[PDB]
DNA sequence: CGTTTTATTTTTTTTTTTAAA
């Protein structure tokens, strides 16, 4: 449950980008990376461009989620997240921090998209309010994870669970209830 | 020896006057070899936490806040009830207390108070639920800068 | 829907809601989106904005903003219902319903300067609160048994000919069957707040004018008198016209005041390293003689008789029995001299070192709208913890003497103007201070200096003249107490540097945590019987070396400060 | 834990699997700061009954962390272990639980954790 | 009949009439063979929720109409039930039982049935007002009948207007009087409880008929209503709370006929003298035995056909500072007993010509100080230095007990059945029979059996009763302590 | 009273929160002393014939026992309490740099102190090789540049830097040619601004 | 064979009257 946490994790995540110089002083890192060619797309982890944007070196556009129209149409697919919807990558909220960051100095329209991703955050998490509306009864045995995302339970994580417990003393005796 | 508590010396040790069915004998710290059925008698807790409650000593009786007089209505006045810091140890008297009184009656309160919660804490955004608050608006202080290092 | 300019819609059509969704930059924070949510931890149904930020945008709107704001106000106010209401679920399931909002916006000026021509304007000055009204009432609309229609209105006529008891058959319904019906009705709040112009501005050989002012809804429970403002409003009217031709309408009302901070005396309404502060110095045990050179940081007087200050600010201990009575806590001490002392300016600073007023007699001392007999009160107003020090005793009316008897000795206080008994009392004390009748001469002697009673010296303790006695020695001393002390009029900054003789703001809050703890007792233990009944004080010593308890007789270092004071009345 | 792990250790003697050496080192090291720094703290005139390492401490019997598990298992309700209700699995949803009752599926690594 | 739930709701709370809380607790024989016929129930809102919470909402959001509903079930309750007390066919108002200050009511709670906590102030006329009309046809000769209505008891109005005539054809029409009833109707306003303040803002209030000014301006009340507001703000606005019920809290009793059976059975104990003696001042030697009757008032008597004699008595006594902070025990505890300033006036018992109030008034603040403790008692101090104007308006009363003045105000005569005590102070101190009792005071003896004795107080500081005066005084000083908070319980001695 | 004491322990650590000069051991002294002098409240009736072990010494023999519960508990506490700021600084450092005092050292504390700072020993043994390595976990991870270029600081104080240097003066501007080998012991206890 | 009715408050100077050590 921290910030970084999740980018020990996220930029785990490996996608084709462009690298402009060809293999390194050294050839080819031993990995599933082979070595690196300008003008040839490279698929990396993307703990590199850093070391490559921040080191004027090279571009870089995004999976095709990253994009105006899916995410224009995902704002209303969700409508049937009663339970949770459709999951482009389920990471798109934190690679979308970095990646707008640093990328956008020569991405086209970095906006529309920051626009509709903070209009779909809050939003799904609305619905962890208000589904939380429901929840009542010592109810260990639903939960909802069908669809859900990366980036929100943490958000929750640490004070439910940790009231729950001094609950969940009470959550044999006679008539009257027991803890 | 325990699920520790801050107040060790405040933990067992709020007071209580229950009655008497008979005699006494030499209470040393007190006034005093024999005294009534029936008394106004001081009792801090913590020896009687686990002295036979069915004995023929000492009878139904409560802090009557901790009676229904209150609670059972508190549950009714569970809508916006406030309860400040007064009586401090009352999401938890009960933890020990309930059937110790063994009136078999006031189990339920407690819990319908605070299981209000799953609905109280919307709006979020005792001397117990002290570490969970600072908890609640801490983790999203720096969920502030999960976002970035703002 | 004009869209060639003066559009009716563009703002909520998609501009100022998308300059709100438009309010972005990154660390995704930069918002004015999320203000709201942090609104909505308790439900405020409000939010702040700026003046200068359309303008980061634009220059096309603050000029057409700033002229119909009665217009674009609740424009925005459409946005932000129909741009927020969004946002309760992101699709359909959760609402229990909307509710309302409040828009709030953010160079000075003055009343002398605004007129014909800053009409229907948005402005900003800055004066000083007076007085206002209460909270009344006002709706947006209701509606009518005749037609049942919500009785749409413009502004915050009265149904013309079209009756509406009428489709039924012909039998007509002229003149007006309109019952109001409140039960469908809205509600709103008022205030009509007011003001008063600057110091600074010309009230001297002119009077010092002003205007009056109109709230709205939330922004009333806010503001209180002798305060410090600066606001928006707008320059608007009430009446009509072509009153020997057209005399008319002042007024404004709010949008968005600006209030102030001044300095260092507002803890009154709106830390533990103050804490290590106060108690590393009580942890020497040099105190009680200490601050015997404090309670005057900066100028001679009382001073080794200044100890038996130790007792009466934190005061003794108003302890309650299970008898009847509610004992003298509160407990009275007494000055008495002629002038020359500095006697006038210590007493001046006192004020200035917890709360209470300061002149002597006559000067504290026994309305034209909606038929209310108002009665501001008595004498605890600024003294229920606080309490006073004052001239004059006999030097004032014998009407306005008895409720010092009443006030003082008891706070046997009650009302008979109108039919109805204030059963007020108070922890208040006062002392006295004096220019009676031949000083040291006749203290010593019997008792007249008050040509009234012997009652007087009757529920007062220490006797502490002042005097400007002959000494030789101390003549060129004070001589030379009072020049550069006037003189470069100098003294402010190194009274601070004492150890504990010092800082005037922290003594006020080490002294508003001393007395304020708990009400801590003494230990076991000529002594006639009102000198004894003193007795309070030996309660004091436990606030003023800060025990719990503490015997007779340490604490007769009073006795040492009060057999001073017995000489007056030995025999 | 240093408290009464070591009933599981004179359980089991836990192999390769469970426990770890230098964890048990730890009762070395436990032991002898608590009681030689003890032995000024209270070993004048120390205990007269419950005099070793003592009875009543402990710092985690409770096997409740209530834990949220990533569901990355057999979609169809795959039927487990657990003292709480297990009906419905899933590879997506979830029935949340306290850790008491599934020590089973991760000793498996049947089941996962979020 | 607006939305048709109306009759649902009335059969929800005749629902309310199935079994032991109503089948035996309720009403029936819990009103009506006590026999008050006050058509007004207490409501208990934490039952009706308990049966139809939905309706216990239904009024919080909307109580504008559950009124002739809730009047509708209960006649048909009373109606299907007793047939004696239902020839009274008319709304047969109801309990209904959030407090917040006076202060905070704030555009809200409108349709809501919430309490605040206040003076009663301006207790003000009482006027009633018209419901229907029984005209008559008299060539035809038909009762006929015209319902009236107002905001103040529903939502509509008729078009409320004159008592009708030559309305059907110009034939003999007329009213009916006696049965076209009325309905008595009150009016206040309520302040906060001023010690909360730091101007302190008020309400105003509307009554009827069985809730007529249960209390005086000088009381305060817990007072529960609902909100209105009848006006058209600019086609300004003013409101009212009003939809009432009564309770107070300034009074004194669980006392059916146990706790006289508990009061009856100790008497006996002979010297109660001891006790009662002892009682409220142990926290002063010294009295107390003798102060028994200013409290008691005194006795009645009247001869057959004739007159009278007052009964009651009042005495006060000393060296200078016990006798201030001992005019108590009873000021607080005593019924409605009223000591007063000390040096008083513009009400012991004067007009004060001070006609610069209400520009006319001939009574317009007529009273006194004494007829606010009618069958009480009263005490002072500073009557050593007061007026002689009024003394003379004493001898009247210790002989008397009855004000009688006439200057020109009115020939008064009311009663008066009080008692009330005076100060002192020695001109000269220490000497009460080395010169003589009388005028060390500066003082009258005209007052013979006026006060009903002649009696002393004391003192010398001593060498022998030296420590004795530390030793018990402070005695006193260290049992005003705990074991012998701030102070627990002072125990031993 | 009966120990309510360690309410007033709270404050002891006031100035010594992040800003810490040092350290005080106190608030404990006849606290201890009188805990053995009321074992003789605890023993007076201990195995007497005075009532034969019945009634009246069973309820306050709880009290005997409750006396020793709060004893060893805020005895758990009292270092313990203080072994957790200790564990913060004491991963910000190996033994390079242990406390600044060593003035309020409860005079065995030393006992817990190196046994704790040698259970990391375990750790030691497995964490940098199987043999081990003392690790770095806390400070210098700059990606670590070339070795002798001066320092600056943000007032560090303490000067207890063990590493290799012939006199830092470790502060603000600690500024001599220093070696990377003498400069790895501290970050973030009033240091690092800068290079 | 149609289309309209209705509110005022504070200060003066005289002649009355009334206040304190
Ligand atoms: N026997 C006693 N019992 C209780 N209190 C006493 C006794 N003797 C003296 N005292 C205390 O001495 C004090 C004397 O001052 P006190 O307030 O009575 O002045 P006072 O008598 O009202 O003065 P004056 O009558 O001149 O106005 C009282 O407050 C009282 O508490
Ligand atoms: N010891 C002193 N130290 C400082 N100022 C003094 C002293 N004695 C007299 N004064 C002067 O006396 C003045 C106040 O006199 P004051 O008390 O007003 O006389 P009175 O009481 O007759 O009005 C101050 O301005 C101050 O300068």
């Amino acid at each position: 449950m921290d910030p970084s946490i999740i980018e020990f994790i996220g930029e785990k995540c490996m996608i084709s980008i462009i690298p402009n110089f060809s293999n390194e002083p050294l050839h080819l890192i031993y990995g599933p990376v082979g070595p690196f060619r300008a003008g040839f797309p490279v698929f990396v982890p993307l703990w590199m461009a850093t070391h490559l944007r921040k080191q004027q070196k090279c571009r870089i556009v995004p999976p095709e989620w990253m994009d105006m129209d899916i995410l224009e149409e995902i704002k209303e697919e969700e409508k049937r997240s009663k339970f949770f919807t459709k999951m482009p990558c389920e990471h798109y909220m934190v690679v979308a921090q970095l990646v707008m960051s640093t990328a956008p100095d020569d991405v086209p329209r970095c906006e529309e998209l920051r626009t509709v991703i903070k209009d779909i955050f809050d939003i799904r998490e609305s619905k962890l309010r208000t589904s939380i509306d429901a929840f009542i009864k010592g109810e260990g045995t639903y939960a909802k994870l069908d669809n859900l995302t990366l980036l929100e339970i943490h958000s929750v994580r640490p004070i439910l669970p940790y009231s729950l417990d001094h609950i969940a003393r009470y959550q044999q005796r006679d008539t009257s209830m027991l803890s | 020896p325990n699920y520790y508590s801050i107040e060790d010396i405040f933990v067992t040790q709020e007071k209580v006057e229950c009655r008497v069915n008979t005699k006494l004998q030499r209470m040393g710290f007190l006034d005093s070899d024999d005294l009534e059925p029936g008394r106004t008698v001081n009792l801090p807790l913590w020896y009687i936490k686990e002295l036979k409650v069915n004995n023929a000593y000492f009878t139904v009786a409560v802090p009557d806040i901790y009676r229904n007089v209150h609670k059972a209505v508190c549950e009714a006045e569970t809508t916006h009830i406030e309860l400040g810091r007064l009586h401090p140890y009352f999401y938890e008297f009960g933890r020990y207390l309930t059937p110790y009184d063994r009136n078999h009656v006031i189990g339920r309160i407690i819990f319908e108070t605070l299981r209000q919660r799953v609905r109280h804490l919307l709006d979020i955004s005792d001397n117990i639920e002290a570490k969970l608050h600072e908890a609640g608006v801490r983790t999203n202080s720096q969920y502030i800068e999960w976002l970035q290092m703002t | 829907n004009q869209q060639d300019a003066q559009i009716n819609l563009q703002a909520v059509k998609k501009k100022y809601k998308e300059f709100i969704r438009t309010f972005n930059e990154e660390n995704f924070f930069y918002k004015y989106r999320d203000t709201l949510k942090r609104n909505y931890l308790n439900g405020r149904y409000f939010l702040e904005i700026e003046m200068e930020d359309l303008v980061g945008f634009d220059e096309t709107l603050a000029d057409k903003l700033n002229k119909q704001p009665t217009e674009h106000l609740e424009i925005f106010e459409e946005a932000a219902r129909e741009v927020a209401d969004e946002i309760t679920a992101p699709r359909p399931e959760h609402e229990e319903h909307m509710h309302d909002i409040q828009i709030l916006l953010s160079n000075p000026t003055n009343i002398r300067q605004l007129k014909s021509d800053c009409v229907s304007k948005l402005v900003k000055i800055a004066g000083i609160i007076v007085a206002a009204s209460g909270i009344s009432a006002k709706a947006t609309r209701m509606s009518i048994q005749c037609l049942s229609c919500s009785t749409v209105i413009p502004n915050l006529y009265a149904l013309p000919r079209k009756c509406n008891t009428e489709q039924a058959g012909r039998p007509k319904c002229p003149l007006d069957p309109f019952f109001i019906m409140p039960d469908k009705c809205k509600c709103v709040d008022f205030q009509t707040l007011k003001l008063q112009e600057l110091p600074d501005f010309v009230p001297q050989g002119e009077i010092p004018r002003h205007l009056q002012l109109f709230c709205d809804r939330s922004l009333c429970e806010r503001v209180v008198p002798g305060n410090r403002v600066l606001i928006q409003g707008i320059y608007s009217i009430r009446k009509v016209g072509k009153a020997v031709v057209g005399v008319r309408a002042p007024y404004m009302r709010v949008v968005g005041i600006t209030v102030d901070s001044e300095g260092a005396g507002a803890i009154s309404r709106y830390t533990s390293d103050e804490e290590e502060h106060f108690r590393r110095m009580a942890a020497s045990g040099d105190i009680y003689e200490r601050l015997s050179q404090s309670l005057a940081p900066s100028i001679f007087g009382s001073r080794d008789i200044k100890k038996a200050i130790t007792c009466m600010l934190f005061g003794g201990s108003r302890k309650r029995l299970p008898d009847g009575l509610c004992r003298r806590g509160d407990i009275n001490v007494l000055l008495l001299g002629d002038p020359g002392t500095a006697k006038s300016q210590l007493l001046k600073f006192v004020e200035k070192v917890p709360i209470a007023v300061y002149t002597s007699g006559k000067g504290s001392s026994t309305d034209p709208q909606t038929r209310n007999f108002v009665m501001e009160g008595g004498a605890m107003v600024l003294a229920d913890g606080g309490v006073v020090c004052i001239d004059e005793f006999d030097k004032m009316r014998e009407d306005d003497r008895v409720a010092i008897h009443e006030a003082m000795e008891q706070q046997t206080i009650s009302i008979a103007k109108a039919g109805i008994t204030t059963t007020l009392n108070s922890r208040c004390s006062v002392l006295a201070a004096a220019n009676s009748i031949f000083g040291r001469w006749d203290d010593t002697k019997g008792e007249e200096n008050i040509d009234f009673m012997p009652t007087i010296l009757s529920r007062f303790d220490m006797i502490f003249i002042v005097k400007d006695i002959h000494d030789e020695s101390r003549d060129i001393t004070l001589a030379k107490h009072i020049i550069n002390v006037h003189l470069s009029s100098n003294k402010s900054a190194p009274s601070e540097p004492a150890e504990g003789e010092i800082s005037l703001s922290t003594f006020k809050k080490y002294i508003h945590y001393c007395r304020t703890h708990c009400g801590p007792r003494l230990s076991e233990a000529p002594i006639t019987v009102r000198q004894l009944e003193v007795i309070r004080i030996s309660e004091s010593l436990a606030k003023i070396r800060l025990q719990p308890f503490a015997t007779d007789e340490h604490v007769n270092e009073a006795l040492r400060l009060f057999q001073v004071s017995t000489l007056d009345a030995a025999m | 834990f240093t408290q009464h792990i070591l009933n599981q250790e004179e359980s089991r003697e836990p192999d390769d699997k469970r426990l770890s050496p230098e964890e048990t080192k730890f009762a070395q090291e436990f032991a002898s700061n608590v009681d030689e720094y003890f032995h000024k703290v209270a070993t004048q005139y120390m205990p007269n009954q419950q005099r070793g390492e003592a009875e009543q401490r402990i710092v985690t019997p409770n096997l409740m962390s209530h834990v949220f598990l990533k569901a990355n298992v057999a979609v169809p309700a795959v039927i487990v272990g657990v003292d709480d209700e297990e009906v419905d699995m899933a590879a997506g949803s979830q029935h949340i639980i306290p850790y008491q009752l599934v020590a089973d599926l991760i000793q498996n690594n049947q089941a996962q954790l979020i | 009949e607006g939305e048709q739930f109306i009759k649902d709701i009335q059969r929800e709370y005749v629902d309310f009439l199935d079994d032991e809380e109503d089948q035996g607790i309720y009403a029936g024989h819990v009103k009506d063979m006590i026999a008050e016929k006050s058509k007004r129930l207490i409501v208990n809102v934490n039952d009706l929720k308990r049966k139809n919470p939905q309706r216990a909402l239904g009024l919080l959001s909307n109580a504008a109409d559950e009124q002739l509903a809730f009047g509708r079930a209960l006649k048909e309750y009373a109606s299907t039930v007793d047939p004696g007390y239902a020839k009274m066919h008319e709304d047969l108002f109801v309990g209904f039982e959030r407090h917040v200050t006076p202060r905070s009511l704030t555009s809200i709670y409108l349709g809501n049935m919430v309490c605040v906590e206040g003076i009663v102030t301006k207790v003000s006329l009482i006027r009633p007002k018209v419901v229907r009309s029984v005209h008559y046809c008299p060539n035809t000769r038909k009762v006929m009948e015209r319902k009236y209505t107002d905001l103040t008891s529903f939502e509509a109005v008729p078009s409320g207007a004159a008592y009708p005539t030559k309305d059907e054809d110009g034939n003999l029409l007329e009213t009916e009087y006696g049965l076209s009833v009325y309905k008595d109707h009150q009016t206040l306003t309520i302040q906060e409880m001023p010690e909360k303040a730091p101007l302190p803002r008020s309400v105003d209030i509307v009554c009827d008929d069985d809730l007529v000014d249960r209390c005086k301006p000088g009381d305060r009340v817990q007072i529960v209503g609902s909100y209105r507001c009848l006006p058209g703000k600019r086609g300004t606005f003013r409101t009212v709370l009003l939809a009432n019920n009564i309770s107070l809290l300034s009074k004194e009793l669980d006392i059916s006929r146990e706790d006289i059976m508990l009061c009856k059975k100790l008497a006996k104990n002979n010297d109660i003298f001891e006790l009662l003696s002892k009682s409220l001042a142990p926290s002063i030697g010294h009295v107390k035995q003798a102060i028994l009757c200013l409290l008691l008032g005194g006795v009645e008597k009247i001869l057959p056909n004739g007159t009278r004699l007052r009964g009651d008595i009042n005495v006060l006594l000393g060296d200078p500072s016990a006798k201030s902070q001992l005019l108590r025990y009873v000021l607080n505890t005593a019924p409605r007993a009223i000591p007063t300033t000390g040096r008083g006036s513009s009400g012991v018992g004067l007009t004060a010509a001070v006609t610069t109030d209400q520009e006319t008034g001939e009574r317009r603040l007529e009273a006194g100080a004494m007829v606010l403790a009618d069958r009480g008692v009263v005490c002072i101090d500073e009557f050593d230095k007061m007026s002689d104007i009024d003394r003379t308006a004493i001898h009247e009363v210790m002989e008397q007990g009855r004000v009688t003045i006439s200057k020109a105000g009115i020939h008064a005569s009311l009663n008066a059945r009080c008692s009330v005590l005076a100060a002192a102070n020695p001109v000269y101190g220490r000497y009460d029979q080395y010169k003589t009792p009388m005028e060390n005071i500066g003082l009258q003896d005209s007052l013979l059996s006026r006060f009903d004795l002649l009696f002393v107080m004391l003192d010398v500081i001593d060498s022998d009763v030296d420590q004795m005066i530390s030793d018990h005084v402070v005695r006193m000083h260290r049992y005003r302590n705990p074991k012998e908070y701030e102070k627990y319980d002072a125990l031993l001695h | 009273m009966f120990g309510e004491k360690a309410f007033d322990l709270l404050k002891e650590l006031e100035r010594s929160s992040q800003t810490i000069p040092a350290f005080d051991d106190d608030g404990v002294r006849q606290v201890l002393e009188e805990i053995k002098a009321i074992f003789e409240e605890n023993v007076a009736q201990a195995s007497s014939y005075n009532a034969s072990g019945d009634r009246s010494l069973w309820p306050l023999l709880n009290f005997r026992h409750a006396a020793l519960q709060r004893n060893k508990r805020c005895l758990l506490a009292y270092l313990y309490e203080r072994c957790r700021r200790i564990k913060a600084l004491r991963w910000e450092f190996g033994p390079i740099i242990p406390g600044d005092i060593k003035q309020a050292l409860c005079e065995p504390e030393v006992t817990f102190f190196n046994n704790y700072s040698k259970s990391l020993a375990a750790y030691m043994c497995s964490a940098g090789y199987n043999q081990g390595l003392p690790i770095d976990l806390t400070n210098n991870l700059r990606p670590p540049k070339s070795l002798y270029i001066e320092v600056r600081c943000m007032e560090d104080y303490g000067k207890f830097e063990l590493d290799d240097g012939e006199v830092i003066h470790l502060k603000k501007n600690s500024q001599h040619y220093l070696p990377r080998a003498q400069v790895e012991s501290l970050v973030r206890q009033g240091i690092l601004h800068h290079i």
